[PDB]
Order: structure tokens, then C-alpha cells, then sequence
């Protein structure tokens, strides 16, 4: 006993004879020999062994064709492997065959980890399916562990080994159909921008600006964020460049500005800092700027500083003042952080004498000061005398 | 063709020499100390080569490109030499 | 040719007692050892090529210290080599034994290319010469070539190749004391971008934004910009990271757009796409914009358009009518065929901006441009464009 004796012709019929048209109409037969003919529950398993070594013409080489047109998918869906799908789609929910070609495919995808990606893509190059994706959450019920998440991440990242090129195209369909499972947790992203080269990562930038691709929500973002300043290099870069495709408020982020350190996070200080730049500041951002502790090697809140100031003198000044009178009332902690408050004034007025701009001789950075100076031992006082000593008249 | 860890040795590698392409600056030493890693036949090790020419174009690292460019030659040589000498 | 025997037996007792302090003031003799009178002429040749041979011992030994402090920095040149240095620190341009001390150099030079990096760290790295880099001029105007631009980018490479941890740290004073050699040609940023890592691309964008670094000014860089369209992608991102840096406008180097092709300048147009969002639409930047060749894989321009269109709407529509009359009216054969262009675009942007709520092409001053366009033009066109122009009718 192998495979069924009325069967075992049709195992080896399309093996040789193989052109595309007298494939699809050499295949409804092997649909409907299961309806009549059950076939047990046990004899499905069988079938998908003698398909795996018959269709290996298929899986190497591409799976997509090279001019991007609606007809040229058709050509790829016409391909006899991918008539299955269309039964599938046509069918009803109650009709017990809804089920039955489901566990004939939960048990090729079993055999063959690459039907997934395949399904996902012609779902969406097949006008047959109409664009609906409920088949692929019918599938990912079927398999074994009936999560669609992990199923999903599963596809992806096999279709990120295989076809990158098919990772790309598919990326906007993913994101778009299945928000909750992708938007989330960005290890979608990590896998995205761990194989995309800059053709790609513009392609995939202008669907964003387009607004047909959302990678990104701005409850989700900062999360994800926090996860990237472990990546690589360029990884990293290139979500930052997604990230900023968006528009979410930079205010979103800022609080990742805790997590960034000096002498380690280089790609995201660089691609913040930049961005921070064309930024009317917020009070918070101030606030963020300024709580990075004072290395004398770590340029960027001297850098951002003066930079503000320039454009925003009064306003920043303003916030300079609330912060400084805020953690003035405030004690350990007070004192600590208006310590490196202070300090950071000093980074920057021992850097703001290479320019004849006036800053710091304006009211609301004098008022504060003076005002501060009351709750300082003589440890601070003689430490910031020049910073201080600039604001001897009221 | 090959045991488990060769297999297996050759998917990391690859893994790591997509990595390698990514990484900033000019230093392709890293690459090729990786390259002479590759275990099988003639065959896969310049399959591998090929394929690091590919990552290297999509990052237009052309200096690297040449030195791999050298690799291939060298592999072909040596193959040339192989039908000649058996 | 062979050595002078007072000079000779001083050689190796550099090489026998390896000792600092006294190596030094065995060198020193050899100061004092050059002067004399005549002492032949070319004897240096052979002079430089034992000194050569006996100090290739710290030209493998990577220069700069673990740590950086400006004590650490004077702690390290006290090398016997570089004691070299020191007496033409202390000199004039006047002198009879000057312009004979630096022709023991470039001679050396010859012998040992990676001298001329060195001097230039020393001059940087001792308080002995603060920052005169006077001496490297005169160095460059003593070399067989003469320019002081084309002697720098020989050491400036020299030193890439070499110790990249150097280029980094040399840069600001390079790109400070030699402003009208370096701000100009896109060969010294090339060098630069092409073996940075991140950590070391962000010390750049500091210290370009605390004011301490200027690598382009706004003359310059444009055509810096060009250049870099043959470089490596990573090459371009860093390139276009320290243009965001200099705080240069955006205005300047607008112009670039007319070169950056689809399929073959996805690094800058990605950057530069990402910089237009942040910009009050100008006339120029959309006359720009709608200059590039409508290809349908192209996705720049309605890209920058529906962001535009939908935070700048009064604006853009104000830019878009002032071109369309600029062009209609005022070589026809060309007006018609760029305006055939601007038509295209405006096409695709009424495309996209079918699938969201915004009353783009609603608002009259379009209406007003699109209505009198139509009137002026082949009739072919007319019915291509019938979706556009006929939502205008109403009018």
C-alpha cells in the first residue's frame, strides 16, 4: 500500500506534459476526486509527498515576473500550482470542502515551509481573490500552533530568505491587512531593514508619503523604537529614515532620548539630533535635552542647544527659566538635576563665545538665575562663579 | 551534500557576510577571512563569492567588488588548471 | 657617499640603547651635526635611508593614545623623530640652515611617504608649535610638486589608508587652518565618508553644529554634491547626514534635482525627499519637483506633492498657478512639451488624492490656471487629460 491504485496515473500525469493552459484544466480533476471519494482523514497526507518533488520546478528561481503589471501577476497565478488557491477563494464557510483543502494545505505547509508567502502573494496578485485576506487567517487557524501572528512572522521571514524582492512588493498588502498583528512589534521592521538596500528603502518611503503603506502608529512607535538600538548599524538607520517618512511629532519619541547613550548609540543620537534640529521646542524636549548627564566627550546637548537658540532665543530661555524654577522648589534629585541644569549652561557658554549672538543676557534666563542662586552651598557657587557672575545686576 | 554543521556553517556564513556588506567603511578583510570559511566544492565556494558581488552592488562597494572580482578569478584558474593537470 | 664617522657611530647607539630620554639627545647631536659648513651636499640621500631603516620601527605603531588628554598628547610625540620637527618650529623663514633642515626632510619624504601625515599630527598634537601649520606649506612649497592642495590630499590619503582613528581626529584643524584647500574640492570628503563608522560620522555632525567644523560653505557645495552621486551608498547617506549638519539652505543645492535619475539615485533622493517635507514649498523647489521626467515607477514627485498639497495647500496651488501662466504664454515646442510634464504630474497627484479627504483641486486658483491652459494646447492632449480638465467645467 502507497498511494490510491485509481490515482496513481494522475501522481505522475502532469510530471512530463507541461504547458500552462493543459495544466489548470489537467488539475480540476484532481480537486474533485476528493469530494465523491473521501479519501479518509489520514489519506491527505500522502498527496502532498508526490506534489513537493513534482513542483520543485517551481520554488527555485523567482516568483515574480519582471514587468509590474496587473497581467503579468495573471501570468504567475495562471502558473499551475496556484489553481488550488482559486477554489478556495469561490467556495463557501458552512461547505465541509472549506475544511477539507484547508488540511490538505496545513499539511503541505507542514512539509514545504514556503507555501505561506506564496499564499500571501497571490492573494493579492490574483483578481480572483478579490483582495480579501480571511484565506490566510483560515490558514494560520488550520496550522498547528492557530496563532496568525506567529504564522505570519513565520511566512515573512521565510519569504526574507528567499525572494526579498517579493518581501518588498508584499510589505504594503502586510501592513495594510493585517494592522494588528504587524503595527504592534516591529520585528516585521528588524526583518525589513536587516535585507532592504536604498532602492528599496526609498520604494518603500514613498508608499508611506503616498499613504499607502503605515508601518508605524504613534502609540506603537516608541516601543519599537527602544527595540532598534540594538540592531545593526544600518538597520537602524533605515528605520529612522521609515520612522521620519511618517510624521508622528518628534514629541512621540522623545522621551527614547533616556535610553540613547554616547559612547553606543551613535545611528540614533545622529538621525535625533538631525531631526531635532527644524523643531520648535517643546518644553519636554528641553527637559529631555538637558537630563542627559554631562560626559565631556558627549557633544549633542551643546550641539542642540545652540542650535535652538539661534532660531528660538526667547522661547527656549523660557523654558530654561520654568524647568530651572520647577526643579528649584522640588531635593536630592532637585539638586542633581539642577546641577547638570547648571552645568549644561556652562558646556554652553563656554561654547557661545565663538559668536556676538546674545542669549544669555535676556530677562528670563537672568530672572532664574539670581533666583537659584539662594539654594546653592559654596561646593556649587564657586564651581559656576563665571555662569552666575553673568547675571550681577537686576 | 554535506554533514549537519557544514550545512549549516554555510547558512551562517552567508548570514554574516550580509552583515559584513552592511557594515561601514573599507574594510573587506573581515569579508574574505569568512570567505576562505566556506565548506564544500569548488563549485559552492564560488557560488558564495557570486553571491557577495551581488550584496556589494546593491551598496555600490565597487573596490570590493573588484577584489571579489579576483577571487572568481583565481577560482576559475585553479579550476582550469584541475582539468589540466588530472 | 658613505657616512662621516662622527656621525656614523651615533646612529646605532639609538638602536642598541633604546632608551627614550638619551635616544633624543643622541638625535640632537645630529642637529647640531648638519650645520657645520658645505658637509657635502647629497648626503642626505643615504642619511635618510639608514634613519629610515632604523625608525620603520614606530611607523606600524598606531600614533594616537588610548587616551586623549593634552597631556597625553605631549607625553606621546617625545619620540626622537619627531624632536625633528621642534628646531623648525623654532627657526625663521630667513634662515641659511632652514631651507637646508627641510631638504633633509624631503628627502626623507621620499623614503618614508608617511612623514607628511605625521607632521601634520605633531604640529596639532605639541604645544611646541601650538598651531603654526606654517611649517607644513613650507613643507608642501619644498616638495617636487610644489602645491600645498595637492600635497595635503597625498597625506590626508596616505593617512586613510593608514589610521583612519588619525583622519578623525586631524579633520577639523585640517578643514580649519587649510579652508581654501579643502572647502573646494569633493576629494577630501570622499576620502573622509569612505571609512567613517557612525560613531565616528556623529562626532562630525557635532562638532560641524557646536561651530568647530565647516566642510562646505554654500558656494562650494553643490557641485561636492554632484560628485557624490558616483559614490557608495553609504558614502552618500554620511555625505548627506554632514550637509544636514552645516546648516546650509536647502535652497542652495535645489538645483540637483534636473540629475537624480529613478533608477540609479535612491540614496539622495530618499534624503532630499525627506528634507522637502520639513520646507515652505518656494517656486523654485516646485518648478523643480515637476521638472522630473514622469516615469510610472517614479513615485518622488506626488510623493513630495501630496505632502505638500495637504500642509502647505494655498501655497503649492499658488506656485502651481504661477508656472502654469509662465508657461503657456511666454520656444513653444519646448514650453508645450514641459508643460505637457507639469500636466502629467498634476494628473497624478489628482490620482492619489482620490483615496483621502482633501479639496486640493477644489480651490479656484488651479481652476483658474488649469481652465486657461486647456484652451491652448493640441487637441490630442485635450482627452487625455479629460478627468483633469473636465474639473474645471464647473467654472
Amino acid at each position: 500500500d502507497q498511494l490510491d491504485e485509481s490515482l496513481r496515473d494522475k501522481v505522475l500525469q502532469l510530471q512530463k506534459g507541461s504547458d500552462t493552459e493543459a495544466q489548470c484544466e489537467v488539475m480540476q480533476e484532481i480537486v474533485d476526486q476528493v469530494l465523491e471519494e473521501d479519501f479518509d482523514s489520514e489519506q491527505l497526507s500522502v498527496l502532498a509527498s508526490c506534489l513537493q518533488e513534482l513542483f520543485k520546478a517551481h520554488f527555485r528561481g523567482e516568483v515574480l515576473p519582471e514587468e509590474i503589471t496587473e497581467e503579468s501577476l495573471e501570468e504567475s497565478v495562471g502558473k499551475p500550482l496556484y489553481l488550488i488557491f482559486r477554489n478556495l477563494c469561490q467556495m463557501q464557510e458552512d461547505n465541509s470542502s472549506f475544511s477539507l483543502l484547508l488540511d490538505l494545505l496545513s499539511e503541505l505547509y507542514q512539509k514545504q515551509p514556503k507555501i505561506g508567502y506564496h499564499l500571501l502573494y497571490y492573494l493579492r496578485a490574483s483578481k480572483a481573490a478579490a483582495g480579501k485576506m480571511n484565506l490566510y487567517e483560515s490558514f494560520a487557524q488550520a496550522t498547528q500552533l492557530g496563532d496568525l501572528h506567529t504564522c505570519l512572522m513565520m511566512d515573512m521571514k521565510a519569504c526574507q530568505e528567499d525572494d526579498v524582492r517579493l518581501l518588498c512588493h508584499l510589505t504594503p498588502s502586510i501592513y495594510t491587512e493585517f494592522p494588528d498583528e504587524t503595527l504592534r512589534s516591529g520585528e516585521l521592521l528588524n526583518m525589513i531593514v536587516a535585507v532592504i538596500d536604498s532602492a528599496q528603502l526609498q520604494e518603500l518611503v514613498c508608499h508611506v508619503m503616498m499613504g499607502n503603506l503605515v508601518m508605524f502608529r504613534k502609540d506603537s512607535v516608541l516601543n519599537i523604537l527602544i527595540q532598534s538600538l540594538d540592531w545593526e548599524t544600518f538597520e537602524q538607520y533605515c528605520a529612522w529614515q521609515l520612522f521620519l517618512a511618517h510624521n508622528i511629532p518628534l514629541e512621540t519619541i522623545i522621551p527614547i532620548l533616556q535610553h540613547l547613550k554616547y559612547k553606543e548609540h551613535p545611528e540614533a543620537l545622529s538621525c535625533l539630533l538631525l531631526q531635532l534640529r527644524r523643531e520648535k521646542p517643546s518644553e519636554e524636549m528641553v527637559k529631555m535635552v538637558l537630563s542627559r548627564p554631562c560626559h565631556p566627550d558627549d557633544q549633542f546637548t551643546t550641539s542642540i542647544l545652540r542650535h535652538w537658540c539661534m532660531k528660538h532665543d526667547e522661547l527656549l530661555a523660557e523654558h530654561i527659566k520654568s524647568l530651572l524654577i520647577k526643579n528649584n522648589s522640588l531635593s536630592k534629585l532637585a539638586q542633581l538635576t539642577l546641577e547638570q541644569i547648571l552645568e549644561h549652561l556652562d558646556n554652553l557658554r563656554l561654547n557661545l563665545t565663538n559668536t556676538k549672538q546674545n542669549f544669555f543676557s535676556q530677562t528670563p534666563i537672568l530672572q532664574a538665575l539670581q533666583h537659584v542662586q539662594a539654594s546653592c552651598d559654596e561646593a556649587h557657587k564657586m564651581k559656576f562663579s563665571d555662569l552666575f557672575s553673568l547675571a550681577e545686576e537686576y | 551534500p554535506g554533514s549537519a554543521m557544514a550545512k549549516k556553517i554555510n547558512d551562517d556564513i552567508k548570514y554574516q557576510l550580509m552583515k559584513e556588506v552592511r557594515r561601514f567603511g573599507q574594510n573587506y578583510e573581515r569579508i574574505f577571512i569568512l570567505l576562505e570559511e566556506v565548506q564544500g566544492s569548488m563549485k559552492v565556494k564560488r557560488q558564495f563569492v557570486e553571491f557577495t558581488i551581488k550584496e556589494a552592488a546593491r551598496f555600490k562597494k565597487v573596490v570590493l567588488i573588484q577584489q571579489l572580482e579576483k577571487a572568481l578569478k583565481e577560482i576559475d584558474s585553479h579550476c582550469h588548471l584541475r582539468k589540466v593537470k588530472h
